[PDB]
RNA sequence: GCUUGUGCUGUCUUCGUCCA
């Protein structure tokens, strides 16, 4: 619905098949966790990697 | 479906109580009374006993599928 | 040269990819494979 | 320093009193008797023919769940740790279970004591199936009607409850300090007065109530503790207890090692 | 956020422990006079794709 | 499908180290010591163990993540002493503690059997 | 003809973030690229993080062109342009 | 003397999941 349903974040790899979130970042997602599901991408250049870490940061 | 064999919160050995329980239960004793009998003093343990479904008996009745 | 069992009288024969697919006895349509022979394994967990 | 006191013991349970320790050390001792003593469980079964109603994985779980005699589990190696080939007499235990219904009518119902023990270490007290009495028949396994039967090998490991469940020498350990609440270390949810919609603990009797006029005492510390120590029948309470301190004492040890060994 | 706690010692107990079953299903289809599938076991030689 | 194995909680790696100990420089004599393969049982033991000591002036520890079984622990002490000794004090100390808790534990069992 | 005088440049003399943020990005694609550098690193090796310090000390080799609605430009050096 | 094979339908319908 707006600009902060996307935002960009910092990868963490962990174990079990579920995506982990701050609690604060639930507000402007609008999510919950009692069976949501959320999408990622993964930027595939320099150039793009650095827009998304200086502006959706 | 058959009585576990400990229980799930605590994992008191409960599986070699069903027969007895079953026994109590036939000679008139009530449920409450008959769990006190087979020593289930938490009941964590009671709610394992006092709710379980034989399911097996059911599963009994159909013919084998191999002899 | 492959077991099978009967669906019906649980009656055990074999198969040589040209016979119909029936029991030999009580003549049922229906026919089960028998279990493998490799080694079966649980971890008990 | 350290006083220890017995109010009640039997095989399966003992119950205690802890006095001059700290809190942590005892609550060390409690989860170090939940999670950390070894004992001696089923972990690999090979299925030879399963042919009644309950699926192999079914089985093999109720298996695992079996407590089985672990009293010279400390003389066993770990799996792991044993330099042999596949599994040998050093760090498993065989046992076989055999069972069949004969006759066209019952049922046949398939007891923890048709495991019989076929292999072991030479003269340890381990891998018998724990029975109650010479009469009892044990854990009910699995049943069986006509022309149904189980035939299955099983290997008994060493391991901690760390691992899996399994593997716990306890059921529930009850811990309890301060019945009357002098400490103020809990905050007593109420309607209209706390003293009576509250049960008295099964220990207020073991305790000096405090007196009307006594003021708060901010210097104490929690000293008494009551601890009843419940088994599964694979270790006596009393071997629980020590087998924990000693698995305390040998963790501590390992850290001191690696301090001096830092060097 | 409406998540919960679950006991691990529990799960290792069998709570909630469930069954899955699934089932395929294939047949023989009839194309022509002759020509007809057949179940067997294929070779990287006689059988193409 | 990504459960890490179960025996990952206690068994330690060949190239993972049981022990690292660093200097925390902001304050004097004091250390960060690294916990690998263990968790509360061990670190609240010697945590309020060390806390009852004089020259011990700052004891704590964290579990920073549930799913990794490691603790780390922060250790100041006095000027004359280091924090390895009391470390290694407060190890023996507890030994001790449960020696004699065992000891009086077989007598009374002895006793009231 | 759409270029425009050095003297009458009218826009804002700070870098924006969009700005900002391309210039980052093709500087680090072009170290990435093996291109020289010009600034001294002590120890970093992300592409991204030197471009950062070479933006820091204003020694990006680079041009902004800015456009206006008309077709006309401006063009901007990395080196003159304030950034935060 | 003997060498490892290289991919996938379409169109509807129904029942569901998380928001709204
Ligand atoms: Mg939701
Ligand atoms: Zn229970
Ligand atoms: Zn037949
Ligand atoms: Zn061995």
């Amino acid at each position: 619905l707006h600009k902060m349903s996307m935002m960009a974040h910092r990868v963490k790899v962990m174990p079990y098949s579920t995506f982990r979130l701050n609690l604060s970042v639930t507000s402007p997602y609008n999510a919950d966790f009692d069976g949501d599901e959320m999408n990622l991408h993964v930027p595939q250049s320099e150039e793009t990697r650095a827009e998304l870490s200086q502006l959706c940061a | 479906m058959i009585i576990p064999v400990r229980c799930f919160s605590c994992g008191k050995v409960v599986g070699d109580k069903w027969d007895a329980y079953l026994r109590l239960l036939e000679e008139g004793k009530q449920e409450g009374d008959a769990l006190d009998e087979l020593k289930l003093k938490r009941y964590c343990c009671r709610r394992m006993v006092l709710t379980h479904v034989d399911l097996i008996e059911k599963f009994l009745r159909y013919n084998p599928l191999e002899k | 040269g492959v077991k099978y069992t009967c669906g019906a009288c649980a009656h055990n024969f074999s198969l040589n990819k040209s016979d119909p697919v029936r029991c030999k006895e009580c003549g049922h349509r229906v026919i089960y494979k028998a279990r493998t022979k490799r080694m079966i394994q649980f971890d008990a967990r | 320093e350290p006083k220890v006191n017995i109010i009640n013991a039997q095989d399966d349970e003992v119950e205690l009193m802890l006095s001059d320790v700290n809190l942590s050390l005892a609550n060390s001792l409690r989860r170090t008797m939940l999670a950390e003593v070894p004992t001696l469980a089923i972990d690999l079964v090979e299925i030879k023919m399963n042919t009644s109603v309950l699926a192999d994985e079914f089985i093999s779980h109720r298996l695992g769940l079996i407590p089985l005699v672990s009293e010279d589990v400390e003389e066993m190696k770990y799996s792991r740790d044993c330099t042999c080939e596949d599994y040998c007499d050093e760090c498993s235990v065989v046992l076989e279970l055999s069972a069949r219904h004969e006759g066209e009518e019952g049922t046949t119902d398939v007891y923890s004591s048709s495991l019989i023990k076929v292999s072991g270490p030479g003269n340890l007290n381990v891998g018998e199936p724990v029975r109650r009495d010479d009469y009892d028949q044990g854990i009910l396994l699995c049943k069986l009607r006509n022309h149904q039967e189980l035939n299955i090998r099983c290997i008994a490991k060493k391991g901690i409850a760390k691992e899996h469940a399994k593997w716990s020498p306890c059921s529930a350990i009850a811990f309890e300090y301060d019945p009357h609440n002098k400490l103020k270390h809990t905050d007593f949810w109420f309607e209209v007065d706390a003293k009576k919609e509250w049960p008295d603990s099964k220990y207020a009797t073991w305790e000096e109530p405090p007196k009307p006029g006594e003021v708060f005492d901010y210097k104490a510390k929690p000293n008494r503790f009551y601890m009843t120590v419940e088994t599964t029948g694979s270790l006596k309470a009393n071997q629980v207890f020590s087998r924990g301190i000693k698995t305390l004492q040998e963790k501590l040890a390992n850290v001191l090692f690696e301090l001096e060994n830092s060097r | 956020e409406d998540s919960m706690i679950m006991n691990q010692s529990s799960i290792d107990r069998g709570l909630f422990r469930s069954l899955f079953f699934r089932s395929y299903m294939d047949q023989e289809k009839r194309f022509g006079i002759s020509i007809v599938e057949e179940f067997e076991k294929p070779t990287r030689a006689t059988t193409l794709r | 499908m990504n459960a890490p194995d179960r025996f990952e909680l206690f068994i330690l790696p060949d190239d993972v180290p049981k022990l690292k100990i660093t200097p925390d420089s902001r304050v004097p004599n004091c250390i960060i010591i690294k916990f690998e393969r263990e968790d509360h049982t061990l670190a609240n033991l010697l945590r309020e163990e060390l806390a009852l000591y004089p020259d011990v002036t700052f004891v704590a520890y964290k579990v920073e993540h549930p799913l990794f079984a490691n603790f780390v622990m922060r250790l100041q002490t006095e000027e004359g002493t280091r924090p390895k000794q009391a470390l290694e004090r407060a190890c023996a100390s507890i030994i001790n503690k449960l020696k004699t808790l065992d000891h009086k534990f077989n007598e009374e069992w002895n006793i009231k059997n | 003809e759409l270029a425009i005088l050095k003297e009458e440049r009218t826009t804002t003399p700070y870098l924006t973030k969009y700005e900002r943020a391309r210039i980052l990005g093709t500087r680090a694609l072009q170290i990435s690229m093996n291109a020289p550098v010009l600034v001294d690193i002590e120890g970093e090796t992300d592409p991204l993080q030197i471009a950062m310090k070479e933006l820091s000390q204003r020694k990006i080799p680079l041009v902004i062109r800015r456009y206006l609605p008309d077709g006309s430009y401006e063009d901007w050096g990395c080196d003159e342009l304030i950034v935060d």
